[PDB]
């Protein structure tokens, strides 16, 4: 199943490729409304093929959705049991990938810091480690 | 016809209508004020409560006249109780009321 | 057009108008002590304001008769049936010759506030959560009954009155002491509190049936329920405590601190006693409460012919 | 003061609306998990994190469902504006598609910052206009045109003269 | 205890009249619950007082539950009877209309004419039917529990899902 897992099944263009714009585009109330109606009946227009499933109602499978951060994962229930699943993500894509390429190496580095924000200056010391590679510095000892 | 009796009616009257008056005045205040802009065992379980409904109805009307029906009275409760026991307990052991099977 | 039948008559209205808006004014503070243990009155009458003045939005694709039917069902089914309790001598709203059966019909018309809320919210979720709710209380409701017919038993009459008269040397919460805990049980499970609190928590193909439903309607659903503590626990008082009967302080003191008391124990439950799962409940009910509550029954018979010469 | 668009009992609504107010927190992101009912019980929506594309019609959705009358407090930059998201797949703040009544600064902002966005809106709901039914009077909702925060609070800001030297804890 | 018994004769009579002409199932279920408090209001005007508490108790409380639960399980949405509407066609009911007048008609002749004093209204306890029950009518007693573990039985047999 070679589908969109970051961006919504109806966007245009690859964000991470050099000719795409980075920053945000126009906000459209029409394309809002679009997205809501395409939430509207989403459960009433589910095809479990555009999702990697099988076997889409033996009359006894019920397929769900449900809602650490907030993300959906459609259920295939036998009865109570669970028989596949596959949890969507990219309901919280920041584009920090892309944003690495808008900052500077300095200017970065509070985006290091919202990746797994329970984390901080643990998210701060990969970058700042591969950045004196990058650099050639070896740090001192405090 | 005592005038405590009728007193006792007339309260009573009274409660229920202002209660139930009560409920739907404030049902009608809230509609009225502010501004605009499955499975067979839940079968199963309501179908064992009706049945042992109606034997616990049999148990009501014996418990308020036990000691004008003596031991005799006694005994056919027994009896009584026993078939609703063997009934609940075959229920019980057939899985009709486990619900996680 | 003086005369003192008619003066016994309003004097007799006036008290049951007053027990009426004590029980009512006592589960909304209730509310307030729960909302707060987990002025008051001002914040009381400030979230009263605000149920008043907040539209009331009824769905679309609802059906509005029962929608609006299953309020009015939470509220006045055990708020009606406090009209038997007697809270002092002379202090009854009706002396039924029924009394205990009044309140089993009460509990059984009282199932229909869930199923009717359940219904009319057009959510498959949350009517799968409503028929839950509904075979739990009835899992329960199976054997309220019987737990009362122990006590009945042992009073020989269906009459409050009768049953606080009979208390008179002993509680009955002695002799019953199963009758009170499997009443107890039933009478929390039936006002759906916890640790029945939300039979759709075990399963996220259902939802709460007080979901959709806002405003007054919301309202009636929270007060009805803590007016349904309110009556259980009174209920428990005259049943199993000797009603109003105490040796010193005046018989509605002795009442009110009981039922405070019985309120306060249940606002405990709730804050300590954790959530069973939902076939462990049915389980317990069905297998457990119904069996002792017939054997308690069969027991309290055997000891009250015995001691018959 | 200006307002964009028999008193007593007008007051006592606002008052009752004022210290009974109910939110329904919404997640999104990091600003909730600093700052920590159904949305049709729910009368303040609290917006904490940032608007991305894929779940700015759900947060649209749980604010239609949100009954009259509706508060909006926006925590944090990313709900204001965007913050330091502006990017292809984020909305440059709640503001482009649902009304906002409080805007709260802060990446994250503090709980106190909450309390004080909980404050601002009080008096915010105490001194409006609201219709008192849908057939008596005149059905339009009047919100007040406060003195803004920094204009009331600038000449304190502006006499401070010391602080203490970053060198301590 | 007249007036009781004549209004809630009528409330009865008109909520099973709304029953049986109604296309909703809930409705239908909702007005046979009203008729069947009207009934027991009935009961306690006659002074059948067990009767009337049995009447609220189990059948508008414990059977009216179980036919909620099979219609809310069921989910009936229209299943081609309610766009239908058949019995409210006149030559659907007109026929079974006149057949239960005439029936209505003869026994209403059969009940006129018997010698009648008139009920007296005098209670009659749920002590006495007790008494009753467990006296001169045990053997209705034990074999009516035989007869609802008939019905336990039958109904789990065919009613379970597997
Ligand atoms: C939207 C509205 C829907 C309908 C709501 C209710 C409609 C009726 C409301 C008005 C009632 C008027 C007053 C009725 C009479 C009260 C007095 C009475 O019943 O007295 C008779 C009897 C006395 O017995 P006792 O005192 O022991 O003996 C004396 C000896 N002769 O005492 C008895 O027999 C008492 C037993 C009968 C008590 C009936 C109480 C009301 C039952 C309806 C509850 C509704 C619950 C919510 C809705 C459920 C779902 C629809
Ligand atoms: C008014 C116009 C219509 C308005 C809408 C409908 C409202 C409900 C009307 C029917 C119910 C109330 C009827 C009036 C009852 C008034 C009380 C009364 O008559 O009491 C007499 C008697 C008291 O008992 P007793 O001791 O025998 O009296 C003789 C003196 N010793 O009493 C008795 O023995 C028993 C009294 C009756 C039993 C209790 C009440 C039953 C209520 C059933 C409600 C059914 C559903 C109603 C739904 C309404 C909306 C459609
Ligand atoms: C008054 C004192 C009596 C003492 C002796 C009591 C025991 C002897 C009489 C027992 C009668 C039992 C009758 C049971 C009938 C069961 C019928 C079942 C049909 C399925
Ligand atoms: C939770 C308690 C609910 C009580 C509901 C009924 C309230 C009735 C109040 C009656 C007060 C007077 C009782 C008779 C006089 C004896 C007591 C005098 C001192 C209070
Ligand atoms: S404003 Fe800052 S803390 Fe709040 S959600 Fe955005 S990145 Fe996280």
């Amino acid at each position: 199943n070679l589908r969109r897992i970051m961006m919504p099944q109806t966007w245009k263009g690859h964000p991470l490729r050099k000719d795409y714009p980075a920053r945000a585009t126009e906000f459209s109330p029409f394309e809002l409304t679009k997205a809501k109606q395409d939430l509207e009946m989403e459960a009433l227009t589910f095809k479990p093929e555009e999702w990697g499933m099988k076997r889409g109602t033996n009359e006894d499978f019920m397929f769900l959705n449900l809602g650490h951060g907030a993300f959906r994962i459609v259920l295939q229930l036998d009865g109570e049991e669970i028989v596949d699943c596959v949890p969507d993500i990219g309901y919280h894509h920041r584009g920090a990938e892309k944003m690495g390429e808008r900052q500077s190496w300095h200017s970065y580095i509070p985006y290091t810091d919202r990746i797994e924000y329970l984390g901080g200056c643990v998210n701060e010391m990969p970058y700042v480690l591969a950045v004196e590679k990058l650099a050639g510095i070896t740090v001192p000892d405090r | 016809t005592s005038t405590e009796v009728i007193a006792h009616h007339w309260a009573f009257a009274i409660f229920l209508i202002v209660a139930i008056g009560l409920c739907c005045l404030m049902l009608v205040g809230g509609w009225f004020l502010g501004g605009r802009a499955l499975s067979a065992k839940f079968y199963l379980v309501a179908m064992f409560f009706v049945i042992f409904d109606v034997e616990a109805l049999y148990l009501f009307a014996w418990s308020t006249s036990i000691r004008e029906s003596g031991w005799v009275g006694f005994v056919e409760a027994a009896i009584f109780i026993f078939v609703l026991l063997a009934g609940l307990v075959y229920l019980v052991r057939i899985g009709a009321l486990d619900w996680t099977p | 057009w003086i005369s003192p039948e008619l003066i016994e008559i309003l004097l007799t209205i006036l008290k049951a108008v007053v027990i009426l808006l004590v029980v009512v004014t006592c589960g909304a503070f209730m509310s307030f002590g729960e909302r707060r243990l987990l002025g008051g009155s001002l914040q009381l009458v400030a979230d009263m304001i605000k149920m008043f003045f907040k539209e009331d939005w009824i769905p679309k694709f609802s059906d509005r008769v029962i929608f609006t039917l299953a309020p009015m069902i939470a509220f006045t089914s055990l708020l009606l049936a406090f009209a038997i309790v007697p809270v002092s001598p002379g202090w009854v709203v009706a002396d039924l010759n029924i009394g205990i059966l009044f309140f089993l019909m009460m509990a059984g018309l009282a199932v229909y506030a869930v199923l009717f809320a359940g219904w009319s919210s057009n959510n498959k979720y949350s009517l799968l959560g409503a028929m839950r709710a509904s075979a739990q209380t009835l899992s329960y409701e199976v054997f309220l009954g019987l737990s009362l017919m122990g006590v009945v038993a042992q009073a020989g009459s269906f009459n409050m009155t009768d049953i606080v008269n009979s208390q008179a040397h002993v509680w009955n919460v002695i002799p019953q002491f199963f009758g009170f805990i499997t009443f107890a049980i039933a009478g929390v499970a039936v006002c759906h509190r916890h640790p029945f609190d939300q039979p759709e928590a075990e399963q996220e193909l259902a939802d709460g049936y007080h979901i959709e439903y806002s405003g007054m309607k919301f309202g009636l659903f929270f007060v009805g329920e803590y007016i349904g503590i309110v009556t259980i626990s009174a209920l428990m008082v005259t049943l199993f405590f000797g009603g109003w009967q105490g040796p010193l302080l005046p018989p509605f003191i002795w009442f009110a601190l009981k039922t405070a008391f019985f309120m306060m124990m249940f606002i405990l439950i709730r804050a300590s006693l954790p959530r069973p799962r939902y076939d462990q409940v049915m389980s317990f009910g069905w297998k457990i409460c119904l069996p002792l509550t017939l054997i308690n029954l069969l027991v309290t018979a055997a000891v009250i012919l015995w001691q018959a010469q | 003061m200006d307002y964009t668009l028999m008193g007593k009992l007008n007051d006592m609504v606002n008052w009752g609306r004022k210290n009974s107010i109910w939110p329904y927190n919404f997640g999104l992101s990091c600003c909730y998990v600093e700052m920590v009912a159904s949305p049709r019980q729910a009368d303040l929506m609290v917006v904490a994190g940032t608007c991305f594309t894929k779940m700015a019609p759900v947060i649209q959705r749980l604010y239609d469902q949100m009954l009259e009358p509706k508060w909006v407090i926006s925590m944090g930059a990313c709900a204001n504006s965007g913050g330091m998201y502006d990017i292809y797949s984020v909305v440059q703040g709640v503001d482009k598609f649902i009304p906002v009544d409080v805007y709260i600064p802060g990446c994250p902002p503090r709980p106190e910052a909450y309390m004080q966005a909980l404050m601002l809106l009080q008096e915010s709901i105490g001194k409006e206009r609201r219709p008192l039914s849908w057939v008596v009077g005149d059905q339009g909702v009047y919100r007040a045109n406060m003195q803004s925060e920094r204009e009331r609070k600038r000449g304190e800001r502006i006499a401070v003269t010391n602080l203490r030297t970053p060198d301590e804890i | 205890m007249e007036f009781a018994f004549y209004i809630c004769g009528l409330i009865a009579i008109l909520a099973t009249l709304r029953v049986i002409t109604h296309t909703n199932p809930v409705h239908a279920l909702l007005y046979l619950i009203i008729s069947l408090l009207a009934i027991s209001g009935v009961f306690f005007s006659l002074g059948a007082y067990f009767a009337g508490a049995l009447e609220i108790i189990v059948y508008a409380g414990a059977i009216m539950v179980l036919f909620v639960f099979v219609v809310m399980m069921l989910n009936l949405g229209g299943s081609e009877i309610e766009q239908e509407r058949q019995w409210l066609k006149p030559q659907v009911w007109i026929g079974p209309a006149i057949l239960s007048a005439i029936m209505l008609v003869v026994i209403v002749y059969a009940i006129l004419g018997v010698n009648d004093q008139g009920i007296d209204g005098t209670p009659i306890s749920a002590k006495a039917v007790g008494i009753t029950l467990f006296g001169p009518y045990v053997l209705a007693v034990e074999l009516a529990s035989m007869l609802l573990l008939a019905g336990l039985v039958v109904a789990f047999h065919v009613g379970r899902e597997e």
